[PDB]
């Protein structure tokens, strides 16, 4: 009777709830610091 | 020897290093096709070619 509405229609930041491992998918809320160790094979010299 | 009527040196992405880290482009409007010696007149920078 009084379940209200599920988190598939209530959860903030516009992300959808699934139940097989119970995960919240595609939540766009914060900022992620990231560090990449690009290999030297990608870099080419300024001459080429 | 061909005569260079005008020449302009523009250099981008210079790196002072043991390797040849700098590259400069000479724009020229000479009068005849031929071979020139290119030289750097400083004791601090040396040309590869
Ligand atoms: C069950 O839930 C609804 C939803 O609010 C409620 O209005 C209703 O009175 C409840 N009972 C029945 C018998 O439907």
């Amino acid at each position: 009777n009084n379940s209200g509405r599920p988190l598939q229609e209530t959860a903030p930041f516009g992300c959808k709830i699934e139940v097989e491992p119970l995960r919240a998918s595609n939540c766009a809320y914060g900022h992620i610091p990231i560090s990449i160790d690009i290999p030297d094979a990608a870099f080419v010299r300024s001459s080429e | 020897s061909p005569t260079i009527l005008e020449v302009s040196c523009t250099v981008a992405d210079c790196i002072y290093s043991a390797d040849f880290g700098g590259s400069l482009t000479l724009q020229y409007k000479a009068d005849r096709e031929g071979h020139c010696p290119v030289h750097s007149h400083s004791t601090t920078a040396v040309l590869k070619e």
